[PDB]
């Protein structure tokens, strides 16, 4: 019934893992800063109309525990009636928060909702929350748990992606991120992080290496950090993918997503809510879909979710102007492009997480806001946003410029 | 449950003695056997003793747990555990809960409890000792300590998992103690903390136990009788699962376990790891009850019954002479003469020497028979440096063997074992020049793998004493001997080879003369099914994965490279001629075409240097890339479980044929012969036990096996049709 | 747009905190047991039509980390396309999961959803996840953080509820829970927990004290375990509520909700999804609402949330047959009853969390399933379900029997 519109979409710059500028900043402060930016852009908005704040967060412990969405409501001085709920759907948590917000608006029982995500991976590392799929032996053994990087190496092995193929995509991601920054494509949506005194902490994506060359990417060593360096996971993967004899380990730190800190916020509402508060809609949520694929390969969820959201919207690949898929690993994007025959010039046109980083809970909201801006900048019509997820899940969203 | 009792009660097992100092000695002495065993009698006996320890608590100062047998305590009641049905899960759970309540009460009595370990403490025996506060072991020869429940498909359910994890942490307890059931000598047991102190003789045990109690009461009054995990401030070695250091590596424990088992369907190691980690997350009593539930699921499952059937009942029916002829006395063996230098002839000489027999190694020349004795020589050149030198015994072993190159040195031989090239004319000859120089009662044994024993017998005058004695390389490590009756082989000759097999510490099976015997014939169907799938276009990697995940020690294409494909071609040609000679016709197996395609490509196995795998510097290094183009790999993609079942069912059906044709006379020989002879997966309990223990979508039992075999027959061929003997 | 129907609603019994029967049960197993029970009741249901599994969980840590909803999908052998997302909105997480499921169905973008919650408080105690409001002294100092118990005592002080008043409600809750169990009201919705061998672990709510007396409740001491026992929280509360001189500490362990372990599951779908699977609808979700109130008193959120859902559904208090409010504290229920003039015979008619326990993330779905059964048993029509929440939030839902 009610249509869901995007009125604002902003994000912080992404701070890097080691000696990063955002390490001293509580993840709660990253969200409050974006709330203050929304207030700056609409100082007469009646925040009592905002009925919920929905934040994705993959490691909701420590600084990110205790429903950080409600903490952001209280700490920012928003009305006590504004709710606040944390959710976790691994890498797609940020987009799931936006989709849940859009569905609350469509249901007619909510009018104006804040949605996004926050992840301070330098302060709350991945896995800090534990979990059963990894730590409980009986179920770990049964589901054949394998780290993401090994599934991505398996994809490259099965599809025939060489080390040079994944490094070529990584170079292209670095170049398009540098061109987008230098061209001013991100000037309106990246909100610099500042301290309690107004001093600048960070105003750009620290993880980027614009001078990346193909020769530098070739010198990098295959991934060996954390769980993957531990033994057995190659054999577990090949016990299920039994027709593959040996896994070609092509992924490194240079063609995999960066570990970064960041947050993102999206304001979603009905037409009546926007008319009432004098808000101009930037885009419309056309359709959403959740699906999945094999959790041992773990990164092939994007393809069924993308087909499902195209079918639900009555669209085909040719009707989409921009495709935005999170760059968790280079082979995941190359597989996605190969399966759906995505033209090269439509895919991740402003660079991706390989160059700028993948702040787990916030990434989905970040790349959605990226597409809202690039549609408006190109005067293009439709964009499709999707992410691969741990556990073999997939989430996809289609937006239409307004 | 809240009692130390579970249910003409059984007879008492424990004797009670309270000395003048208040120290109670519990001596375990089951009058119904030579070994204390965790049976109904023990449970009722320990229940009474523990009830009394609590009732008389005000006059008791300490407890010593001892044994009057040669061993301390070893094993459970397998007769009972093998009968436990899934509907008996509650009774199994209540039993181990009762056992652990007794041990827990003993452990929390408020006074020190010492275990006086005089001999072997295995399984439930070590679990009793772990419930004590101090362990003293006598460093006597033959004593072992460990928890080998996993080797029967069970787990240490009387507290062994919970207590060793509390003592050593998750990683050390699982890797070194629980997952493989490792047995430790008393010296090594003290080093790793399983035992606290050692004494030289068993007579020092109880005095040393009462002395330690006296000193513990004087020097540690507040901590006397308090286990480390019952004190405030207990820290688990290596941390708990919620500890950040252990949480980082914990997700890799199941994957490394899958890597070691190669995906085989053995449920016990998975359950041990689950009980260990889950138990480390909660208090001791809760951890103990979790352990009981995983124990009950193993006992009431089928795999544990397979392994109990094979490694307990079947192996002891064989060692008790089930296949040995009845009413035949023993006959001494004075000299043994081997007719051949080589990997077989040399290994036979060593295993005969170590048993206490003099051996004469004959060959075509003494410079070649010296190379034969060089094999046992290098075997002793290894045993010496590993701290396992029998010194004069080893030199006497090598001195027992005596190369020669002439028949004159076989003078006093009354037991001949030939190991020469497979050629009747050669064999018929090499027995002729030796038949008259040996003793009049000598046994003429042949280690052939193809030629018929009845046909080889015609080359000697005493055909009643000609018999097949089939060894497996390496002879020093392979524990099976396949004894083959010729048509004219006498029962006396069979009984004497049977006794010789036991004397050299190996396991005999008795096979009647038939093409392929039992081991070579059954393992052929395993290899041929794999080669068939390769010729059908199945991915070579999937075939090897199916072999490993089925539980075989070597995947079948790797095994084909080591059996040599040319030798497989010869067995095919010989099987042809013989079938054709007797008027029959030979339906060729599809594997023969795969064998021929590899030979004409110059890829015939590991010795050739190129087979299904590539070989560099002798070691195996990946499948041959040209394999997929040669056989159109990928054109056929059956489910992995179909490939697994095709290999297991082919061997199980060929085993049932052998039993129906009288090639074998007992399923015990079939099971042990398949497990120990050709490497049939131990979780099945043997190629014959696999039929009554099959479990899958169709259910569990012989009827489920029949249904699955018919399902395989429709999809892949009538060689999977079940025989009449398996049908109702 | 599309209507959202409840097709199934089950729960585990609630095991107690000290020496409880469920202490040995992984919270993942609690959820899997309920999934298996749904399979027994509908063996022919095509599980590929289930597009998401939404679980509330307030302490998503350790045994409850790593998106337990996805773990439940994989461990139970559900299709890998079935998603799985964890969310946290404190005490309303279980009801919020049901509401999000309903709103997903109403948006037309999901068809059949499992929703519920899980909390093993004996294994993962409250606060194990940390919290951005108790570990950020700057935030704590500004929001004037106060434990829920002091807010409940403050409600008793402001409203004139005596120790005997709140103890009289606690007695009433024990009685009605005992009558409900004796009358067989719960026989078909409480699913006994069993081990891997089929052996019974728990089949009743072992926190109940059916022989509670008024004299026994009078002997209990005011609550003085946890954060409240520490200093300062009375003074912080009265710095805001400055017209109150002294707080009357009336709440004990006998008139507050119990600490328990439990899980609950609800199957929610559209009418088309039900028809296609041969499912019988049991109730219709009429409306939902999310509001809040002051976070220092922290427990008066249910009052505007109930008015908001009544106004949205175009209904009044007279139209509701059964009111179900979570009994976090006795005074919270007494204020709700006084503020809205709720008849006694309509309020928490089968007892509540004082008698049976409050397993945080699952409670919202438990009392929802309780009202579905009691509406069917009474042949009544409308029930309203609401819960107070830490941080001053409120959630409410109206259902109609079908
Ligand atoms: O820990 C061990 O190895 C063990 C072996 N047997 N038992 C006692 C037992 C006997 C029959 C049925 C259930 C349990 C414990
Ligand atoms: O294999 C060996 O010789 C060995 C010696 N120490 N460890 C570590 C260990 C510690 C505690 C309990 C078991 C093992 C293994
Ligand atoms: O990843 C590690 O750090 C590691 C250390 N030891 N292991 C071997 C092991 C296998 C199975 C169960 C427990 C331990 C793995
Ligand atoms: O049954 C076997 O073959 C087997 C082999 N290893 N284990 C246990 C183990 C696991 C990981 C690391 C060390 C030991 C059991
Ligand atoms: O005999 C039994 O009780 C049994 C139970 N499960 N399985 C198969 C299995 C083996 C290893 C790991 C997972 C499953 C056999
Ligand atoms: O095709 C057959 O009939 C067949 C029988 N055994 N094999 C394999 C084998 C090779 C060398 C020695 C022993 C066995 C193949
Ligand atoms: O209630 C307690 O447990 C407690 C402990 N220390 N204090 C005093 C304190 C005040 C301000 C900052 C730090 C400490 C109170």
């Amino acid at each position: 019934s009610e249509e869901a519109f995007i009125y604002e979409a902003i994000r912080t710059p992404r701070g890097k893992q080691k000696n990063g500028s955002l390490h001293e900043v509580k993840p709660l402060s990253l969200v409050v800063g974006l709330i203050d930016e929304l207030r700056k852009r609409h100082p007469d908005l009646d925040e009592n109309l905002i009925s919920d704040v929905i934040l994705g967060c993959v490691s909701p412990v420590g600084d990110q525990g205790g429903d950080i969405a409600r903490a952001a409501v209280l700490a920012s001085g928003m009305p006590v009636t504004s709710g606040g709920v944390q959710l976790n759907r691994f890498c797609a948590s940020g987009l799931e928060a936006v989709n849940t917000a859009a569905q609350k608006v469509r249901s007619g029982w909510d009018d104006l909702v804040l949605a996004g995500g926050v992840e301070s991976m330098s302060r709350v590392p991945m896995g800090s929350d534990g979990g059963a799929m990894g730590l409980d032996p009986a179920t770990n053994y049964d589901v054949m748990f394998v780290p993401q990087s090994i599934g991505a190496d398996l994809i490259a092995t099965i599809e025939g992606f060489s080390r040079e193929d994944v490094d070529a995509y990584a170079l292209r991601s670095q170049q398009k991120a540098a061109e987008a920054w230098s061209g001013g494509y991100f000037a309106k949506s990246v909100v610099p992080v500042r301290d309690q005194n107004g001093l600048l902490i960070l105003d750009h994506d620290e993880h980027m290496r614009p001078d990346t060359t193909k020769e530098g990417l070739a010198k990098l060593k295959p991934a060996f950090e954390g769980l993957a360096a531990l033994g057995g996971f190659d054999d577990v993967a090949l016990q299920k993918y039994h027709w593959v004899e040996k896994i070609n380990h092509v992924h490194t730190g240079g063609n995999s997503s960066g570990i970064v800190d960041g947050a993102a916020l999206v304001m979603i509402g009905s037409a009546a809510a926007g008319k009432l508060q004098g808000l101009t809609p930037r885009a419309r949520i056309v359709a959403t879909a959740t699906s999945g694929a094999d959790p041992v390969i773990m990164l092939t969820g994007p393809t069924p979710a993308t087909r499902k959201v195209l079918d639900r919207a009555g669209l085909t690949v040719d009707d989409i102007d921009l495709f935005e898929l999170n760059e968790a690993f280079a082979s995941v994007v190359l597989k996605f492009q190969k399966d759906l025959n995505i033209p090269d010039e439509k895919l991740n046109v402003n660079g991706g997480a390989i160059a700028m980083g993948h702040p787990l809970g916030a990434t989905g909201a970040m790349i959605l806001g990226t597409m809202v801006d690039e549609l408006e900048r190109r005067n293009a019509r439709r964009a499709l946003i999707t992410l691969c997820i741990g556990g073999g899940m997939g989430v996809a969203t289609i937006i239409e410029r307004v | 449950g809240s009692s130390h009792h579970h249910h003409s009660m059984p007879d008492n097992t424990i004797q009670w003695d309270k000395d003048a100092d208040g120290i109670v000695t519990l001596t375990m002495d089951d009058p119904s056997g030579s070994t204390n065993v965790m049976n109904e009698a023990y449970i009722e006996s320990m229940g009474k003793a523990v009830d009394r320890l609590v009732a008389e608590k005000d006059s008791i100062t300490g407890v010593v747990v001892a044994s009057a047998k040669k061993t301390f305590f070893a094993g459970g009641d397998v007769k009972t555990m093998i009968q436990a049905r899934p509907e008996d899960a509650g009774d199994v759970f209540n039993t181990v809960e009762t056992i652990k309540r007794q041990l827990r009460t003993l452990e929390t009595l408020g006074k020190p409890v010492v275990a006086a370990i005089n001999g072997a403490a295995l399984g439930g025996g070590l679990e009793i000792a772990l419930a004590c506060h101090h362990r003293i072991a006598a460093d006597v020869k033959g004593s072992q300590l460990g928890l080998p429940e996993v080797t029967l498909g069970l787990l240490p359910g009387g507290g062994g998992v919970t207590r060793t994890v509390r003592m050593f942490g998750i990683q050390n307890a699982f890797v070194s103690v629980l997952a493989q059931g490792t047995r430790f000598k008393p010296a090594k047991a003290k080093e790793i903390g399983l035992v606290d102190e050692l004494v030289a003789t068993v007579e020092e045990l109880v005095p040393a136990a009462k002395a330690w109690i006296k000193e513990e009461l004087k020097a540690n009054p507040d901590g006397a009788g308090v286990q480390p995990w019952d004190k405030k401030g207990y820290k688990m070695p290596g941390g708990t699962p919620s500890s950040p250091g252990l949480a980082a590596i914990l997700p890799s424990f199941p994957s490394n376990l899958r890597k070691q088992l190669k995906g085989a369907p053995m449920p016990a190691p998975r359950a041990i790891l689950a009980a260990a980690v889950e138990g480390a997350q909660v208090d001791f009593d809760t951890a103990s009850r979790i352990e009981s539930r995983y124990f009950a699921s193993l006992v009431t499952g089928q795999v544990a019954k397979n392994m109990m059937q094979a490694f307990f009942f079947d192996l002891q029916a064989i060692n008790a002479g089930g296949s040995r002829p009845e009413g035949i006395g023993k006959t001494p063996i004075k000299r043994i003469g081997v007719l051949g230098a080589g990997m077989m002839g040399a290994g036979i000489a060593y295993v005969s020497a170590k048993a206490g027999y003099e051996v004469v190694l004959k060959d075509v020349s003494l410079e070649a028979a010296a190379k034969g004795k060089g094999y046992s020589e290098k075997l002793e050149a290894k045993a010496l440096e590993r701290g396992r030198t029998t010194q004069e015994r080893s030199d006497a072993l090598l001195a027992r063997i005596t190369p020669t190159a002439d028949a004159a040195d076989f003078k006093g031989v009354d037991f001949v074992i030939e190991a020469v090239f497979e050629n009747q004319e050669l064999k018929h000859k090499v027995f002729g020049e030796i038949e008259d120089i040996v003793e009049p009662n000598a046994i003429l044994g042949s280690n052939t793998s193809t030629l018929p024993i009845t046909g080889l017998a015609t080359g000697v005058k005493r055909q009643e004493d000609f018999i097949g004695i089939h060894f497996f390389s390496p002879v020093d490590k392979m524990p099976l001997v396949e004894i083959i009756k010729g048509e004219k082989t006498s029962d006396e000759a069979l009984a004497r080879v049977f006794d010789y097999t036991l004397a050299i510490g190996k396991t005999p099976i008795v096979v009647n003369d038939s093409r392929g015997f039992f081991t070579s014939r059954v393992i052929g169907t395993f290899v041929n099914e794999a080669l068939a799938m390769l010729g059908e276009g199945v991915e070579p990697a999937s075939i090897e994965q199916a072999g490993s995940q089925a539980g075989y020690p070597a995947p079948p294409l790797q095994l084909s490279d080591e059996l040599n494909l040319e030798l497989m071609h010869k067995i095919a040609v010989a099987t042809r001629k013989g079938v054709e000679d007797a008027g029959g016709t030979y339906q060729p197996h599809p594997a023969e075409a795969v064998v021929e395609k590899m030979i004409e490509l110059g890829r015939s196995g590991r010795l050739k240097g190129a087979g299904f795998y590539e070989y560099a510097d002798g070691k195996r290094s990946g499948l041959w890339p040209g394999l997929r183009e040669t056989f159109k790999s990928g054109s056929s993609q059956p489910p992995l479980q179909d490939m697994i079942d095709r290999m297991l069912f082919a061997e199980a059906l060929e085993t049932q044929k052998c039993l129906d044709e009288g090639v074998l006379t007992s399923t015990a020989d079939a099971n042990i012969g398949s497990i120990m002879g050709i490497g049939f997966p131990p979780w099945t309990g043997g190629s014959a036990q696999f039929i009554v223990g099959y479990s899958g979508p169709a259910g569990t039992g012989k009827a489920a096996f029949v249904a699955r075999a018919r399902e395989l027959a429709a999809a892949y061929g009538d060689r999977f049709l079940p025989p009449e003997s398996l049908l109702s």
